[PDB]
Formats: structure tokens, C-alpha cells, sequence
């Protein structure tokens, strides 16, 4: 019987509260497909062979041939759609500075290495590697080349590092990378200083997690198995088309020139009729649920598009939109038909309980805190930034009033400071 | 023009028929093996089998002419299955054989595919997917007699029907009941042939026919038996219309690598269509190929600005076709340029194509957009003095014309 | 006595060239794993054919020599005689008048004419064609038949028409064999880039192989 | 050309039609195209196994329109499905959702109907003139380190 998860009781009353003293930066990958393989296919050279036997038979059949390539071509055409609405999210070309002074915080297994061929990250190099006709089938190259790919999740990525959001917006302005973070942690709540107070440590946990991507992409072959399973589907999809040509769906032979060899005009065209209503169903199969798989593939890109912009472009608000615990910011690299993106958050790491109240009484005041909580160590009180324990005195700048004693239930007696 | 229905095209790239050239010759290719097949021995013969004991003949290493037959004055009947007999002449067999009888001429009509009645079932059993053809004559002259031709004969009785090609010539009583017969007729035990007994007074159903069946061994087996037409010469890295053995199609024969082993004659796709052969007049492994092909894709500015036109050949090199080789394949029409712009018609592979001059439909790389490099340090921010308010429009489909259909009038008006 | 067939006993199944795929197709075969029979001629009783026999044979110094194939072997219907001896390849099918116990001493319709080491063959007759196949190759193995996989190749067919039940091997008077029954049976096959099946899957075998 | 999204879904079902109604003048194989024809040329036994053939390719036909239009269905419920999305968020709010509201900081947007469609008026805020200035994370007085609000 399978286990749903380790069971757990919340340690919950009335007046206690959990604080976390300390945090961890977490980068965690997710993988999006946003392309399929473009194909065409000549349903008269599929279905008749260069027959001119067949080929006039297949005209009594009317616009289902032109109706079937109709149909291919806009599955085709979307792929390359699909692909630019993911990644030409930059109107320019952004480049890194030569110095990478960012505040201790290292993006050189993500940033294009100059000596390969295709200018790829050492990450987007593990990624490529982790995934792997005379019918009348081809397959059509994509529009963007991968290093043109590459050359967008580049620019990208130097845009995020040197100028925050603010090239998604508009102009990218440049700020120092360490202030960025700064702004980051106000983003989640957690106040600035704790970032300046803890920069080496922060950069420290960042450099970490991201060595922990390079170790599980070198190591774990099943990683990318979301865009491997789009490879299998497509390729599934195609040997079931070629090998459909073997069948006889009720004719003496499934080969055209033996029936043309064997038999004469009216006897001949009995035969190829039968090949030519199962073999135009076939065909007809497979552009049915090709539509469909693309239709998947279009919704997956869209998504895609929609975690560039307010993942990369931006900090979002939006639980696990971005990767579990608080977003702070993402970066892409390209994979074989899909996107990835590494998604960096701040999650709170190390508990400690207190007693707590909703307010504070002090002259008949009810008084209550600004940005915080109130909090206490079993003797006496503070007023705690509410995502990380930084304990300050309650003082009347760090707390409002509203009301007496009286009226709220659960308020504590305490003085509080007038500086 | 004509692949899209329209006398106007819009600006675009469009996928027409796939590149192909007319066949330069119908090249034929056959064992040069000379020998007439000895056909007169199977129809001319003085002697003939009884239906019950149907005496076949195999026919290999020799020519035949099957036209000669079926247009001879001496047949009442002719019919085939598998093969049609005006194509006869045109193929090969690994063998044939010739399974030959008596019946008197109203029975002829069991011998076919899937029948049934004592020659059917007793005597003589065809599978149901016969591959041959049959053929009878009333031979009265030859068979009758005055008083009765008894040396002529058919099985009345049988414990089971015959299988495909089943034959069985023994005479014991046949048991019809409880009684033991032990080699004597009476009460329920009879003798297990019958003869027509056939005279020169009798109605023509009642008057003898011989019959002939010739089963083919149509099989990829090398041909021991062929029709009477001649090989041409050989054509090889050229588009021909062939034949080889019966086995007909239309491509760029070529010599290839495919290290057939001794015992192989044909080669097949995944398909089960035809890739190779070896050649049957020496020991040459042949690859195939259809003509030299792809697709066929047009680059078109609309026809409202210019019929200038470039044409991409898919996957095909220029050196198989101002000339271009893309990796999407052959762009032929379009002069290549070394600036990049922004992508107007999508070629593949970063190639796109526009009309620009004097004007002409060039190529070119995409470009991406414009280069920047952000003024980054870690000590310096740009922040905005002014602003601008932007209003942009988004467009979005929100429904769709609410068609119905009623089928019966659709389909049957 | 008896000895696992293991792998063995396949061959190409057709005259046709095929390579770098995976192909599937049913006929008699003898099954992986099956129930082969084992003698020490060094012993050539009559056996019965079913459907169809696979047979093979050590070597080391040319003990066995040949075959006979019928039902009855007393001239009343026609039998196949094959002598293959390394020196010589001879075939007849005549309406054969033997012994019980026949050996090289130290209306036939058609005539053929051409421990260290292993000899396979299969002997199969359908549809009116008696059909044979074979593969030799070095050995260490003197104990049992090895395990392993190699493709038995044609050699001849006979479009002779003879019914057989019943077959024996042959004897030089004044080694070891095996023998097992071919089932029909549906395999996946493997071509090679050079069109060499070099492997093969027996899809009854058990739920793995069947998968 | 700024409608060719509206206009792409008007064109896309005009020819589906025009394309269903072109294929009553196939034969499917049979003698003719016509059932008029079929039933003033044969008899009973005769013409049903050509009406036979008429059905078949009429009924397949028919089967390829209803599929095919049950697919772009499924992408205008999508596309629905976001402007009722656009329409809360982006007109009855304010969004803090990156480009979900145009590009720029998203300020209001205004609905305008089309046929088939929505348009979607989207005011953003646009940082327009930089400059450059030097810059600090925080700042020290007395020996305590001070930092912005
Ligand atoms: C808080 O106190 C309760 C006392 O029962 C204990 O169960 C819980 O584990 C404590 N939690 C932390 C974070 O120390
Ligand atoms: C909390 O619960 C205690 C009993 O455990 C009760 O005496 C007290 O009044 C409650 N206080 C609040 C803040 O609800
Ligand atoms: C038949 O072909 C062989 C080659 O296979 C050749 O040696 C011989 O001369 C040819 N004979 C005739 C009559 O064409
Ligand atoms: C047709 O093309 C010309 C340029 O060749 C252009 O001026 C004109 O506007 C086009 N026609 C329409 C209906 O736009
Ligand atoms: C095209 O074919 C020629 C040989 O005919 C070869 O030299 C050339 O490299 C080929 N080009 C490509 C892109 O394959
Ligand atoms: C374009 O670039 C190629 C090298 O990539 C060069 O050989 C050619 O002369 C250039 N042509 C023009 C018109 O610049
Ligand atoms: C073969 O079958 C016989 C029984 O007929 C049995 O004694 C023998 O053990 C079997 N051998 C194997 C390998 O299963
Ligand atoms: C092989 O058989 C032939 C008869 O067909 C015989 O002459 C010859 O001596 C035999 N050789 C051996 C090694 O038994
Ligand atoms: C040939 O057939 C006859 C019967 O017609 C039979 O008696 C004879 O034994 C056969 N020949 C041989 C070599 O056995
Ligand atoms: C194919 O056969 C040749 C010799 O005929 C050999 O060199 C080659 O290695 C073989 N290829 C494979 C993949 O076995
Ligand atoms: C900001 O300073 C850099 C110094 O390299 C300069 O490139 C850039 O043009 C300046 N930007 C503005 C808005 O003055």
C-alpha cells in the first residue's frame, strides 16, 4: 500500500508561535517542453507511391490529401511559434561585463562558454546531452537554430544579472548584483539587512546549489525524462505511419506493383481502392492525434512563456509558480525541444517556538506592531520582523494604537519605549 | 497558382508536388535461360488421369507463353486467380505446376477456389487464396467410347474431405454402416469409385473435359520459370521506368554496398516496399532509390508586388537539383547577403527570405536584435528621471461561428 | 536421455535482405528453452518428425553421415535418403526399400549432388516442400549442447510432394546428436547493419519475453 | 493586419465550410458524384452498392469536419479562457504579473469588443530618461549602519 507521506502534528495553541532564526537558498530545476518535431508528408507519395494507377484513383477521393499536408503545415508552423514566445521575450541582445563582480555570487556553470562551437552555458552542455523518408515523410528543421536558442537564453540572463527586472520593464538600468538581492529579500518580506549581514553566506548557499544541478545532470539519466517522453511520442508516431504501408486491409498484397504487375485495369483498381481507403485512414490517424499532441505541446509552451515573463522578467508572487519556498528570482537555459528553468527561493530553515500576543497594553493602550509580531523568550518582549527572528524593544515607532485595554482578546500587559 | 486552388498568392513560402523526373526508359531484366517449356506434354498428351489420382507436372527451368494458351482454339474454358492471363506474359515464377484430370463437362464448375461436392472435397481440393489458373476442354473425340470409356474414374466415398493439395488413390470398401465389409460389397459396404462410363451419345454436360490446373509459385525465390519477353540493356545514376522478374516500379537505379547473402534476391524497406535487388542475369546487388526527390517549397513576395520566385528543394544538395545550399536544402532565385534584418519569410535553419533591391528576392541569416552591453559595476545605478505612459492593444478570439449540419441532407440530399 | 535446446535452433526465415531493424514473424521453431532429446553414436533409432525437427551434432572425426526421412520405409510410398559426409553431398527420393538397420559399409523423382566442431540443421515439410537450413562452427563444450545463438541459413528446398511421420540418422559400420520438434511460434528477429541476425526474441517464453 | 488574429478564425471556418461543401462533388469511386444520377441510370441492386460508396466517403467527410472543428474549439476555449483572465486581472484590478497586462508596469487596461474577439487597452508606466549616479547599500554615522526604508 503506498505511503501518502510521514504524518505530522502542527505543535499549535492559542498564543505559540514558530520563528525561523536562520534561511536557505534553494535552486531547483524545472523542465518545460515547448516544441515538437516538424514534419510534412506528401499524402499522395504515402498513400500511391508514384502510381499514376492510384494517383487518378486518389483524385475520386477529392480534397482529402490537400486537407491532411493543411493540417501538418499549421502543426509546423506553430512549433516555430511556439518557440519564439518562450525565448525572444528580450528585444536586445543583452551581453555580461568582462569582470564578474556580483558580489560573490558565481554564474559561470549558466554564462556561455566561448570556446565550444555553439556558445552553450556548461550546464545547457550537460542538458544537450541528457536527451537524445523515401515515403513521402520529412522532418523540417526548426526556424531558431540552438545557438541562436542559446544566444536568447544569453542575453536573457545577462539582462536578469545586470540589471534586475528593469530590462523587462523597459530600459535595462544596471544596479550592483548584491543590491538587487537586497531588493529580492524586500520582495519576500524578509528585511534588507538580513541580506548585508549574511551576503557571504547567501553567495555561499547560492554557488552550492547550483554545483548540486551540475552533480544530479551528470548523474541522473532519467532528469529530463518530460522532454525525452516528446522525442518517443513523435518518433512512436512515425515508424506506426511507415509500418501501416506493410498491411493489406483486405487486398492480395500490400506492395502496388504486385497488384499492377499481377492483375489488369479493372481487376487492379478493386484491389488498390482497398489499399487506398486504408492507407488514407491511416494517414488521417496520425494527423488526428498529431493536432492533438500539439495542441498539448502549444499549451506547455505557453506556460513556458508565461514562467519566462514572470519568472525570469520579473519576482512573482504566486505560490509554486517559481519552485517551492519564496521566489526570489530564475534563470533559463535551452534543452532539446523544451526550456529549463533553475528557480532560486529563500526557504526559512531553523524553528524556534515563543509565546506571542495580538497586542500590548501600556497606559490603557492597546497597541500593536507596524511590520511584525510580538514575541517573547519566557521573560521578556519583543517586536520580530514576522520571516526571519531579529528581536528589537517595542517601542511607540515600531508599534500603532487603537483603542483601550478592553476590547481585544489575548493582549499582554508590557511597558512600551518612547525614545 | 494551382496548388492553391488561386489565381492571386500571397506573400509566403508554399509546399508544392515533390521534385521528381519522367522515367528515360522501361528497363527490363529476366534470366536468359532458353528453353520452351514442354506445355504440349501436359495438354497434348494421349493418356490422362482419373480425378481421384490427378497427376501433376513440374514446369522449371524454361520459357513460356501463356498468350499461346489462353488465345488457343483448343480450350472451352480459361479462368485465373491471384494473376489476370493478358499479364501472364509479362512475369516470373520460382516454378509452376500442372495438375491434370477427367470430369465429365457439367463438374468443371468445382474446380475453383473455396468449392465443394465430391470432386471438390473426394478428389481434388484448391486452397482459398489459389494463386494459378484453370483450364478445361471437352474432349469427347479422345475420352467417349461406344458402350462406355470406364478407364476413367472418380471416388464416390470418403471418410473426411480432402485438404489443399490432399491426394489419396486407395480403394477399400467403404464401411457406410455397422457392417464390416472385409474386402466384399453388400448391406451398407460399397466400393468407393465411380465411373462416368463416358459415350459419344451423351449431352455435353454428361460428355468428358479435361482439365488442367496451373498453380504459380509466385514466391522472391530466384525465377526457374518466365514469360517470353527480352531484357534491355541495363541504366544506372539515371531516372527509368523497369521490370525485374515481374516485379515492376519506377526510380534511379544505382550500384550499392548492401552485402546480400548468397541466398538473398530482394531487399525491403520498413515499408515491406522493394529497396534493392540483384540482378538475375548477373550476381549485381542494385539499390532502388525512386527518382532523385523532396519536397519542392516556393518563396513568394505576393503576387500584388512581383512574380519573381525562389524555390527551396527540401533536404536535397544543390549538386543533385543564383544557387544557394541552406541546411534546410537548395535555395535556387534567391541572391544570398551577408547583412542580417529581421525575419520576413521563414526559410529554417536561421534563414529567411525578403524582396529587396533593381528589386530581387534575397537571403539572408535572421538576426536576433540589436546588440547591448549594460554599463554594469558594482557601485553604479541608473535610475529613470522621466517616464512615458505607454497604451498598447491586445487582440484576443473569444468565439467561433455555431455551425450544425444535418447529416441526412449532407449525405443524401 | 534429455538436455536444455537453450537459444538454439533459428534461422533466416526468408530469401529476402533486411538490416539495422527489428523484425517480427511467426513459424515453426524450436521453442528457447526447450525439452531436446540426446544420443552417443561414438545409436540411430527411428524417431517420429511431428510438424517438423531440428537436429544437430558434434564433431570431431565424421561418425554420422547422413538421414532418412518417411513413414513406412518399405518401398510401398516414396522416403528422402541425404548422405552428408564432408566428402560428398548426395540426395535421392525414390519409393527406397531398406533394412531395420541401415549404414555406410566400411520411382526417384529427383537427385541433389555437391569435440572440436558443432553441425546444426533443420529439417521442415510444408505445404508439399520438404525445406532445409544449416550453421557449423567451432566448439570447447564436449559434455552438452552449448548455450548460445547463431542463425541457421538455408540450403535446399524440395517441392517433392512426400508425407513424413518418422526419420533416422546414419552410420559409418561394418559422436553425439540431438534432436528436438520445431512449434509454431512468433519471434522478433534482429538484422544487423549487414543483414545477419544476430539475435532473437521467443515472444511465448515467459511474461519478460512477451513483453 | 492588426485583426489577423480575429480575421484568421473568420477565414479558418469559411474554408472548413467551402471545403465540406467541395467534397459532394467527389465520386468516392462510384459511377458519379450525383445520387439524382445513380437513381435515374440503375436499378435497385445496382445503384445501392454505388449509393453505398457515396455514403461512405459523404460520412468520412463529414467525420473529418466535426473532429477538426472540435479541435479549434478546445483552442478558442483557451484563448476564452485567458481573455476572461485579462478581463478580471488586467480591467477589473491591477496586476503585478510581468507582461500579463502589456509591457511596462501595468497601470489599468480598457475592454473594446471586436467580432469574434476582445481588444484589450492596456495603459502601462514606462521609465523613460536614466542617469547614473554612484551608489551604496547602506551607510555609516555615530558607527551605526544605516539603511534605506
Ligand atoms: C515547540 O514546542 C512543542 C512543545 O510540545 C514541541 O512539540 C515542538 O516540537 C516545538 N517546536 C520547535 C520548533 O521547537
Ligand atoms: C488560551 O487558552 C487558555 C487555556 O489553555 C485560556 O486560559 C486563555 O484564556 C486563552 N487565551 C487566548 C488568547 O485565547
Ligand atoms: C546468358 O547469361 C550469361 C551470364 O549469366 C552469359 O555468360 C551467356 O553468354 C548468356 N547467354 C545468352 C544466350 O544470352
Ligand atoms: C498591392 O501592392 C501594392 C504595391 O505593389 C500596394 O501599394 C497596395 O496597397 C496593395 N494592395 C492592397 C489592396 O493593399
Ligand atoms: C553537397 O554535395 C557535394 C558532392 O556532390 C559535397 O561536396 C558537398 O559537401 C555537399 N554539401 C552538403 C551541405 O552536404
Ligand atoms: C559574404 O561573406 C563570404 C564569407 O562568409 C565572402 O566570401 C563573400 O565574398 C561575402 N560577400 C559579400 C557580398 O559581402
Ligand atoms: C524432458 O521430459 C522428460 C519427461 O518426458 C523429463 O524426464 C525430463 O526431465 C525433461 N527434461 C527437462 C530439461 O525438462
Ligand atoms: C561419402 O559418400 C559417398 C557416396 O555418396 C562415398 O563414396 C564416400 O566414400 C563417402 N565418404 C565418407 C568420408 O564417408
Ligand atoms: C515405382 O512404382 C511402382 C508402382 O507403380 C512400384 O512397384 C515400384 O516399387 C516403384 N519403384 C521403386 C524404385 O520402388
Ligand atoms: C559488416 O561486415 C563487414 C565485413 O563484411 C565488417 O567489416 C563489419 O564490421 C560488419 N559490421 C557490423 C556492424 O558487424
Ligand atoms: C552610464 O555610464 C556608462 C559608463 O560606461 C555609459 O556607458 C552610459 O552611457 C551612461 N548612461 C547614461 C544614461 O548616462
Amino acid at each position: 500500500t503506498m505511503s501518502l507521506g510521514a504524518e505530522n502534528s502542527v505543535a499549535y495553541s492559542n498564543n505559540s508561535i514558530a520563528i525561523p532564526t536562520n534561511f536557505t537558498i534553494s535552486v531547483t530545476t524545472e523542465i518545460l517542453p515547448v516544441s515538437m518535431t516538424k514534419t510534412s508528408v506528401d499524402c499522395t507519395m504515402y498513400i500511391c507511391g508514384d502510381s499514376t494507377e492510384c494517383s487518378n484513383l486518389l483524385l475520386q477521393y477529392g480534397s482529402f490529401c490537400t486537407q491532411l499536408n493543411r493540417a501538418l503545415t499549421g502543426i509546423a508552423v506553430e512549433q516555430d511559434k511556439n518557440t519564439q514566445e518562450v525565448f525572444a521575450q528580450v528585444k536586445q541582445i543583452y551581453k555580461t561585463p568582462p569582470i564578474k563582480d556580483f558580489g560573490g555570487f558565481n554564474f559561470s556553470q549558466i554564462l556561455p562558454d566561448p570556446s565550444k562551437p555553439s556558445k552553450r552555458s556548461f550546464i545547457e552542455d550537460l542538458l544537450f546531452n541528457k536527451v537524445t523518408k523515401f515515403n513521402g515523410l520529412t522532418v523540417l528543421p526548426p526556424l531558431l537554430t540552438d545557438e541562436m536558442i542559446a544566444q536568447y537564453t544569453s542575453a536573457l540572463l545577462a539582462g536578469t544579472i545586470t540589471s534586475g527586472w528593469t530590462f523587462g520593464a523597459g530600459a535595462a538600468l544596471q544596479i550592483p548584483f548584491a543590491m538587487q538581492m537586497a531588493y529580492r529579500f524586500n520582495g519576500i518580506g524578509v528585511t534588507q539587512n538580513v541580506l548585508y549581514e549574511n551576503q557571504k553566506l547567501i553567495a555561499n548557499q547560492f554557488n552550492s546549489a547550483i554545483g548540486k544541478i551540475q552533480d544530479s545532470l551528470s548523474s541522473t539519466a532519467s532528469a529530463l525524462g518530460k522532454l525525452q517522453d516528446v522525442v518517443n511520442q513523435n518518433a512512436q508516431a512515425l515508424n506506426t505511419l511507415v509500418k501501416q504501408l506493410s498491411s493489406n486491409f483486405g487486398a492480395i498484397s500490400s506492395v502496388l506493383n504486385d497488384i499492377l504487375s499481377r492483375l489488369d485495369k479493372v481487376e487492379a483498381e478493386v484491389q488498390i481502392d482497398r489499399l487506398i481507403t486504408g492507407r488514407l485512414q491511416s494517414l488521417q490517424t496520425y494527423v488526428t492525434q498529431q493536432l492533438i499532441r500539439a495542441a498539448e505541446i502549444r499549451a506547455s509552451a505557453n506556460l513556458a512563456a508565461t514562467k519566462m515573463s514572470e519568472c525570469v522578467l520579473g519576482q512573482s508572487k504566486r505560490v509554486d509558480f517559481c519552485g517551492k519556498g519564496y521566489h526570489l528570482m530564475s534563470f533559463p537555459q535551452s534543452a532539446p525541444h523544451g526550456v529549463v528553468f533553475l528557480h532560486v527561493t529563500y526557504v526559512p530553515a531553523q524553528e524556534k517556538n515563543f509565546t506571542t500576543a495580538p497586542a500590548i497594553c501600556h497606559d490603557g493602550k492597546a497597541h500593536f506592531p507596524r511590520e511584525g509580531v510580538f514575541v517573547s523568550n519566557g521573560t521578556h518582549w519583543f517586536v520580530t520582523q514576522r520571516n526571519f527572528y531579529e528581536p528589537q524593544i517595542i517601542t511607540t515607532d515600531n508599534t500603532f494604537v487603537s483603542g483601550n485595554c478592553d476590547v481585544v482578546i489575548g493582549i499582554v500587559n508590557n511597558t512600551v519605549y518612547d525614545p | 497558382k494551382c496548388t492553391l486552388k488561386s489565381f492571386t498568392v500571397e506573400k509566403g513560402i508554399y509546399q508544392t508536388s515533390n521534385f521528381r523526373v519522367q522515367p528515360t526508359e522501361s528497363i527490363v531484366r529476366f534470366p536468359n535461360i532458353t528453353n520452351l517449356c514442354p506445355f504440349g506434354e501436359v495438354f497434348n498428351a494421349t493418356r490422362f488421369a482419373s480425378v481421384y489420382a490427378w497427376n501433376r507436372k513440374r514446369i522449371s527451368n524454361c520459357v513460356a507463353d501463356y498468350s499461346v494458351l489462353y488465345n488457343s482454339a483448343s480450350f472451352s474454358t480459361f479462368k485465373c486467380y491471384g494473376v489476370s492471363p493478358t499479364k501472364l506474359n509479362d512475369l516470373c515464377f520460382t516454378n509452376v505446376y500442372a495438375d491434370s484430370f477427367v470430369i465429365r463437362g457439367d463438374e468443371v464448375r468445382q474446380i475453383a477456389p473455396g468449392q465443394t461436392g465430391k470432386i471438390a472435397d473426394y478428389n481434388y481440393k484448391l486452397p482459398d487464396d489459389f494463386t494459378g489458373c484453370v483450364i478445361a476442354w471437352n474432349s469427347n473425340n479422345l475420352d467417349s467410347k461406344v458402350g462406355g470409356n470406364y478407364n476413367y474414374l472418380f471416388r464416390l466415398f470418403r471418410k473426411s474431405n480432402l485438404k489443399p493439395f490432399e491426394r489419396d488413390i486407395s480403394t477399400e470398401i467403404y464401411q457406410a454402416g455397422s457392417t464390416p465389409c472385409n474386402g466384399v460389397e453388400g448391406f451398407n459396404c460399397y466400393f468407393p469409385l465411380q465411373s462416368y462410363g463416358f459415350q459419344p451419345t451423351n449431352g455435353v454436360g454428361y460428355q468428358p473435359y479435361r482439365v488442367v490446373v496451373l498453380s504459380f509459385e509466385l514466391l522472391h525465390a530466384p525465377a526457374t520459370v518466365c514469360g517470353p519477353k527480352k531484357s534491355t540493356n541495363l541504366v544506372k545514376n539515371k531516372c527509368v521506368n523497369f521490370n525485374f522478374n515481374g516485379l515492376t516500379g519506377t526510380g534511379v537505379l544505382t550500384e550499392s554496398n548492401k552485402k546480400f547473402l548468397p541466398f538473398q534476391q530482394f531487399g525491403r524497406d520498413i515499408a515491406d516496399t522493394t529497396d534493392a535487388v540483384r540482378d538475375p542475369q548477373t550476381l549485381e546487388i542494385l539499390d532502388i532509390t525512386p527518382c532523385s526527390f523532396g519536397g519542392v517549397s516556393v518563396i513568394t513576395p505576393g503576387t500584388n508586388t512581383s512574380n519573381q520566385v525562389a524555390v527551396l528543394y527540401q533536404g536535397v544538395n544543390c549538386t543533385e537539383v543564383n544557387v544557394f545550399q541552406t541546411r534546410a536544402g537548395c535555395l535556387i532565385g534567391a541572391e544570398h547577403v551577408n547583412n542580417s534584418y529581421e525575419c520576413d519569410i521563414p526559410i529554417g535553419a536561421g534563414i529567411c527570405a525578403s524582396y529587396q533591391t533593381s528589386q530581387s528576392v534575397i537571403a539572408y541569416t535572421m538576426s536576433l536584435g540589436a546588440e547591448n552591453s549594460v554599463a554594469y559595476s558594482n557601485n553604479s545605478i541608473a535610475i529613470p528621471t522621466n517616464f512615458t505612459i505607454s497604451v498598447t492593444t491586445e487582440i484576443l478570439p473569444v468565439s467561433m461561428t455555431k455551425t450544425s449540419v444535418d447529416c441526412t441532407m449532407y449525405i443524401c440530399g | 536421455a534429455y538436455t536444455n535446446s537453450f537459444t538454439r535452433g533459428v534461422y533466416y526465415p526468408d530469401k529476402v535482405f533486411r538490416s539495422s531493424v527489428l523484425h517480427s514473424t511467426q513459424d515453426l521453431f524450436l521453442p528457447f528453452f526447450s525439452n531436446v532429446t540426446w544420443f552417443h553414436a561414438i545409436d540411430n533409432p527411428v524417431l517420429p518428425f511431428n510438424d517438423g525437427v531440428y537436429f544437430a551434432s558434434t564433431e570431431k572425426s565424421n561418425i554420422i553421415r547422413g538421414w532418412i526421412f518417411g513413414t513406412t520405409l518399405d518401398s510401398k510410398t516414396q522416403s528422402l535418403l541425404i548422405v552428408n559426409n564432408a566428402t560428398n553431398v548426395v540426395i535421392k527420393v525414390c519409393e527406397f526399400q531398406f533394412c531395420n538397420d541401415p549404414f555406410l559399409g566400411v520411382n526417384c523423382t529427383f537427385e541433389y549432388v555437391s569435440f572440436k566442431n558443432l553441425r546444426e540443421f533443420v529439417f521442415k515439410n510444408i505445404d508439399g516442400y520438404f525445406k532445409i537450413y544449416s550453421k557449423h562452427t567451432p566448439i570447447n563444450l564436449v559434455r552438452d549442447l552449448p548455450q548460445g545463438f547463431s542463425a541457421l541459413e538455408p540450403l535446399v528446398d524440395l517441392p517433392i510432394g512426400i508425407n513424413i511421420t518418422r526419420f533416422q540418422t546414419l552410420l559409418a559400420l561394418h559422436a553425439a546428436y540431438y534432436v528436438g520438434y520445431l512449434q509454431p511460434r512468433t519471434f522478433l528477429l534482429k538484422y544487423n547493419e549487414n543483414g545477419t541476425i544476430t539475435d532473437a526474441v521467443d515472444c511465448a517464453l515467459d511474461p519478460l519475453s512477451e513483453t
